RNA sequence: UAGCUAGUAGGUGGGGUAACGGCUCACCUAGGCGACGAUCCCUAGCUGGUCUGAGAGGAUGACCAGCCACACUGGAACUGA
RNA sequence: CCCGCAGAAGAAGCACCGGCUAACUCCGUGCCAGCAGCCGCGGUAAUACGGAGGGUGCAAGCGUUAAUCGGAAUUACUGGGCGUAAAGCGCACGCAGGCGGUUUGUUAAGUCAGAUGUGAAAUCCCCGGGCUCAACCUGGGAACUGCAUCUGAUACUGGCAA
RNA sequence: AGGAGGUCAUGUUCACAUAC
C-alpha cells in the first residue's frame, strides 16, 4: 500500500513450484521401471493408458507415461523419461522418450517419427 | 470513401420457454481515416444481417479527431468500465502497435504511428469505446492555445 | 488534519471547476500567492486576489472557454509523505509540452519550460494539464 | 580543513569513550521515500568532558581500541 | 540454404506476380496466376490480421530470396539506423549485390543474377566478391569481369532488361557491362505495391 | 530464530608486530551490541558484466577480466622482500 | 589466396494443418487403438487418432524436454485494491515511528547549479577502419545513472530564534 | 379516509447442431 508500509514489509515474491520436481531442474533422467501395467483415465475419457513405475537414479518413484501404438518395456528395463503430464491420469507427470536406452521405436511411423524415435525408411 | 471494418462476431442466447433462442451480434468500425471515425454495435439473427446493421449504426455516430499527419498530439489515458487504454504518439514510421480492438480503431481513424497497451480487462466492446472516448479527449496545440488565450508560439 | 494546504488549494480548483462555480476562496499563503501568480501568467485563471489582514483570503476567479473549463485535470506531484526532486535534465512535461508543471526552484516558482530555459532543477509542486 | 562529521552523544558510562549518533537523511533505493538511518560510532573523549545530548563533532583518526577510531574535536550545545 | 522448389506456385500462393520467371512470356500464360497451389487452390477464405502480415512478410522475402534468420537480421539493422524503419530495411534490401545486379540487367531473374555473382562472375571495385549477400555503397562501380564478358546469357538478360524500366539510381553503360550505384533509392523510387508497415509491425509482436 | 556477549566493552602499564590495535598479559572500571533486527538456522564465492525487459525492474555470476578462498582431511612453523 | 581441368555433375530435411495459429480432403478405425500446451477429440461418414495426396512454417537444420525473463498492471515505486467478488483489526487510549496552520529572520542539513578527482580494461551505444560480405577484430567518443571534495543559490523540506 | 379481530422421502450416468 503506502510507501511507509511498503519500506517496512517490502513486496514479497511469489516463488514458483515446479511441475516436474522429480527432474532436479534436468531434461531427462535414467530409470528402471519397476512395473508396467494399464489404468482407467478419468471421467471425460474412457480407455486403457499404458503407464509404468520408474525408480529414477535419484531415490525417486514416479509413474511415467509410454506414448505411441505398443511397448516392449517389462522389470528391470532401463528407460529415459522426460517431462510433460498427461492430464486425464491423475498420478502421472512423464512421458518416457520412446526410442532411447530400451524403448524401441513404435513400429511403422511415417510421419512425426522424430517425436517417436523411428528411423528414416527407404 | 469510408473505410470500415468488423471487428468481432459473436453469438449469444436467450432462453426461451421453447429453448434456447440463439442470435448474433456484430462490432464494426468506420472510419475516413482523416479523423473522422465511429463504432456500431449492431444485433441480428444472422451474420449478415448483424454486420449491416452495425454498419448503418456505425455511420451515424461519427467524432472528430484532432490529428498530428496520422500520430496523435499526446498521451492519453482513455478509461471505460473494464478497460483502461494507454496511447502514446510514437516517432513516423513505426506503424500501429497496438492491441486487438485499438487496432481496427486507430488504422480506420487515420492514425499511423502510435504506441498502445491496454490495461485492465480487454473485452472488446469496452477497449473500443474506450479507445474512442480517449481519442475524443485529446487536445491539439490550436485549441490549446485558444483555450488559455496565448498564441501557438508561446505554447510552442 | 490539515497536512498539505497545496494539495486542498488544488482540490479545491478542481472541485470548483466540476461545480462550475465562478469564483473560489481559501485561507491564503506566500506559496499558494505564487502558485496562483504563476497559473495567472500560464492563463489557467483569470485573476487572483487576496484580502483581509489578520486571515488573509485568497480569492481565484476560475475562467471558462466554451462551457467547458479550462483546466482539465491537475494533481499534486510532491505530496508531503513522499517529496519529488528532479534535476535540470529530468524536468518532466506534461502533454508533451503543451500543460505545465509547476516547479520551485532555488529562484523562485516557475513553470517547468523556465526553470529548463534557466538551467536549473528544483522540488515539484504539481503538473496542470 | 578536515572531513568531519556533527552528531549527537548517546551514553558516555564509559570512561575516556562516548557514543555518538549520526542520523543522515538518505533517500531510499526502490520508493523514493527519505528515511532517516542512524549510524553509532565509538568515539576518543579525554577528560571525559562530554554528556548525553550534547552536540558533538568529531573526527576519524588512527584506530585506538577493538572498536574505537574516531576522536573529538570540539563539542558544542552542552544544553541539558 | 537458398530455395529450390516450384517458382510459380509462390506466385500463386502470393495471389500477384513476383518476377520469379524471365518475363519472356506472360506469367497467365505460362500457368493460372489467380488460382492458389494445391487441390483446395480455388476456394478462398478469410485471412485473419496475423495471417495477413505474415503474407506481406512472405511476399517480400520470396521477391527478394532472403531467408528468415537473415531477414531478422536485416529488419534488426533497419530497426537500429536512425530514420524511417520501413524504409531503411527496403534500402537494405534494394542494396543487396545480387539485387543490384539484377537490377541493372546483368540477369534474367534474381536467380540467375545470384548464380552470376556466386560463379565468380561480378566485381565491385575491381576486385571479385562472391558473397551474394553483399552490402553495396553509394558511388560504387559494378562490373562483370572480362572472362564471363563473353557469355551469351548477359547479352540475353541485358537486353530482357531493356524493355523492362528503369531505375534511375544506378546508370547502367550496357556498352561495355557496367554500372554506377548512385544512391540509396527512396520509396517513391521502390514498388508501391509492397505494402510496408505490416513486417515492422509483425516482428514488433 | 529475542535477547546475545567476561578478553567481552573501555582505561593504565608490560610484552608483541614492519605497523595501529585486547594482538597478548596483569590490574581497574561495568560496560558493549540489539526492533535501523543483535544472536541463531538455511543457503551462497563477490564485481565489471550476461539474459530478459519500452523502462523501472526480475533472473543470473559459464567463457573474458579484477578480488578473495582452497590445494587428500586437521594442525604448526621454518626459509624468505 | 590465385590460376587451370572435368562434369549438373558429390550435397534437403524436420515439424505442423479443430480454435488459439499460416496451412484440407480421402481411406483405415469405432469411447477401442490412441492424441493432447489450454479448450477438448474418438461410441460408424473424425478437417483433432493412424496412412495417403495436398499445403503451410523453418532450413543444415528441425522438433520435444529442462531453466530465466516477458505477456503477468498476477508483489502494482513507475503501476492495484479492500460495501457485496480475497481483503477495514470488535472498540478505544497511547510510547517509539510517520506527517505538520501562518509570519519574519538566520543556518544551509536535505535540495538545485558549477567545478575537480574517481567511476580499470573489456562488454552495451554512436561515428569510422580491416578481414571478398557477415559473424569477428579494432580506432575515437559517448555512457558507466555513483561516490567524495570545493564554491555558489534560499523557492520548498529540515534545524534554531522570535 | 385511520386501526384491528379470526400431509408429499427419492430419481443410473453421458450425450444437445447451425458462426456470411
Ligand atoms: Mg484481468
Ligand atoms: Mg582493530
Ligand atoms: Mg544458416
Ligand atoms: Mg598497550
Ligand atoms: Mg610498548
Ligand atoms: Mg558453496
Ligand atoms: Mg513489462
Ligand atoms: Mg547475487
Ligand atoms: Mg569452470
Ligand atoms: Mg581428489
Ligand atoms: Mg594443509
Ligand atoms: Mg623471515
Ligand atoms: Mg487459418
Ligand atoms: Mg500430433
Ligand atoms: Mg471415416
Ligand atoms: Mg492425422
Ligand atoms: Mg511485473
Ligand atoms: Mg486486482
Ligand atoms: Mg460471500
Ligand atoms: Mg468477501
Ligand atoms: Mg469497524
Ligand atoms: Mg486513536
Ligand atoms: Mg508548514
Ligand atoms: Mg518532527
Ligand atoms: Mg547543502
Ligand atoms: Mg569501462
Ligand atoms: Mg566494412
Ligand atoms: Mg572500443
Ligand atoms: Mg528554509
Ligand atoms: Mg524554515
Ligand atoms: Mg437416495
Ligand atoms: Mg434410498
Amino acid at each position: 500500500a503506502t510507501v511507509n508500509q511498503l519500506v517496512r514489509k517490502p513486496r514479497a515474491r511469489k516463488v514458483a513450484k515446479s511441475n516436474v520436481p522429480a527432474l532436479e531442474a534436468c531434461p531427462q533422467k535414467r530409470g528402471v521401471c519397476t512395473r508396467v501395467y494399464t489404468t482407467t483415465p478419468k471421467k471425460p475419457n474412457s480407455a486403457l493408458r499404458k503407464v509404468c513405475r520408474v525408480r529414477l537414479t535419484n531415490g525417486f518413484e514416479v509413474t511415467s507415461y509410454i506414448g505411441g501404438e505398443g511397448h516392449n518395456l517389462q522389470e528391470h528395463s532401463v528407460i529415459l523419461i522426460r517431462g510433460g503430464r498427461v492430464k486425464d491420469l491423475p498420478g502421472v507427470r512423464y512421458h518416457t522418450v520412446r526410442g532411447a536406452l530400451d524403448c524401441s521405436g513404435v513400429k511403422d511411423r511415417k510421419q512425426a517419427r522424430s517425436k517417436y524415435g523411428v528411423k528414416r525408411p527407404k | 470513401e469510408l473505410q470500415e471494418k468488423l471487428i468481432a462476431v459473436n453469438r449469444v442466447s436467450k432462453t426461451v420457454k421453447g429453448g434456447r433462442i440463439f442470435s448474433f451480434t456484430a462490432l464494426t468500425v468506420v472510419g475516413d481515416g482523416n479523423g473522422r471515425v465511429g463504432f456500431g454495435y449492431g444485433k441480428a439473427r444472422e451474420v449478415p444481417a448483424a454486420i449491416q446493421k452495425a454498419m448503418e449504426k456505425a455511420r451515424r455516430n461519427m467524432i472528430n479527431v484532432a490529428l498530428n499527419n496520422g500520430t496523435l498530439q499526446h498521451p492519453v489515458k482513455g478509461v471505460h468500465t473494464g478497460s483502461r487504454v494507454f496511447m502514446q504518439p510514437a516517432s513516423e514510421g513505426t506503424g500501429i502497435i497496438a492491441g486487438g480492438a485499438m487496432r481496427a480503431v486507430l488504422e480506420v481513424a487515420g492514425v499511423h504511428n502510435v504506441l498502445a497497451k491496454a490495461y485492465g480487462s480487454t473485452n472488446p466492446i469496452n477497449v473500443v469505446r474506450a479507445t474512442i472516448d480517449g481519442l475524443e479527449n485529446m487536445n491539439s496545440p490550436e485549441m490549446v492555445a485558444a483555450k488559455r488565450g496565448k498564441s501557438v508560439e508561446e505554447i510552442l | 488534519s490539515m497536512q498539505d494546504p497545496i494539495a486542498d488549494m488544488l482540490t479545491r480548483i478542481r472541485n470548483g471547476q466540476a461545480a462550475n462555480k465562478a469564483a473560489v476562496t481559501m485561507p491564503s499563503s506566500k506559496l499558494k500567492v505564487a502558485i496562483a501568480n504563476v497559473l495567472k501568467e500560464e492563463g489557467f485563471i483569470e485573476d487572483f486576489k487576496v484580502e483581509g489582514d489578520t486571515k488573509p483570503e485568497l480569492e481565484l476567479t476560475l475562467k471558462y472557454f466554451q462551457g467547458k473549463a479550462v483546466v482539465e485535470s491537475i494533481q499534486r506531484v510532491s505530496r508531503p509523505g513522499l517529496r519529488i526532486y528532479k534535476r535540470k535534465d529530468e524536468l518532466p512535461k506534461v502533454m508533451a509540452g503543451l500543460g505545465i508543471a509547476v516547479v520551485s526552484t532555488s529562484k523562485g516558482v516557475m513553470t517547468d519550460r523556465a526553470a529548463r530555459q534557466a538551467g536549473l532543477g528544483g522540488e515539484i509542486i504539481c503538473y496542470v494539464a | 580543513k578536515i572531513r568531519t562529521l556533527q552528531g549527537r552523544v548517546v551514553s558516555d558510562k564509559m570512561e575516556k569513550s562516548i557514543v555518538v549518533a549520526i542520523e543522515r537523511f538518505v533517500k531510499h533505493p526502490i520508493y523514493g521515500k527519505f528515511i532517516k538511518r542512524t549510524t553509532k560510532l565509538h568515539v576518543h573523549d579525554e577528560n571525559n568532558e562530554c554528556g548525553i545530548g550534547d552536540v558533538v563533532e568529531i573526527r576519524e583518526c588512527r584506530p585506538l581500541s577493538k572498536t574505537k577510531s574516531w576522536t573529538l574535536v570540539r563539542v558544542v550545545e552542552k544544553a541539558v | 540454404a537458398r530455395y529450390l522448389g516450384p517458382k510459380l506456385k509462390l506466385s500463386r500462393r502470393e495471389g500477384t506476380d513476383l518476377f520469379l520467371k524471365s518475363g519472356v512470356r506472360a506469367i497467365d500464360t505460362k500457368c493460372k496466376i489467380e488460382q492458389a497451389p494445391g487441390q483446395h487452390g480455388a476456394r478462398k477464405p478469410r485471412l485473419s490480421d496475423y495471417g495477413v502480415q505474415l503474407r506481406e512478410k512472405q511476399k517480400v522475402r520470396r521477391i527478394y530470396g532472403v531467408l528468415e534468420r537473415q531477414f531478422r537480421n536485416y529488419y534488426k539493422e533497419a530497426a537500429r539506423l536512425k530514420g524511417n524503419t520501413g524504409e531503411n530495411l527496403l534500402a537494405l534490401l534494394e542494396g543487396r549485390l545480387d539485387n543490384v545486379v539484377y537490377r541493372m540487367g546483368f540477369g534474367a531473374t534474381r536467380a540467375e543474377a545470384r548464380q552470376l555473382v556466386s560463379h565468380k562472375a561480378i566485381m565491385v571495385n575491381g576486385r571479385v566478391v562472391n558473397i551474394a549477400s553483399y552490402q553495396v555503397s553509394p558511388n560504387d562501380v559494378v562490373s562483370i569481369r572480362e572472362k564471363a564478358k563473353k557469355q551469351s546469357r548477359v547479352k540475353a538478360a541485358l537486353e530482357l532488361a531493356e524493355q523492362r524500366e528503369k531505375p534511375t539510381w544506378l546508370e547502367v553503360d550496357a556498352g561495355k557491362m557496367e554500372g554506377t550505384f548512385k544512391r540509396k533509392p527512396e520509396r517513391s523510387d521502390l514498388s508501391a505495391d509492397i505494402n510496408e508497415h505490416l513486417i515492422v509491425e509483425l516482428y514488433s509482436k
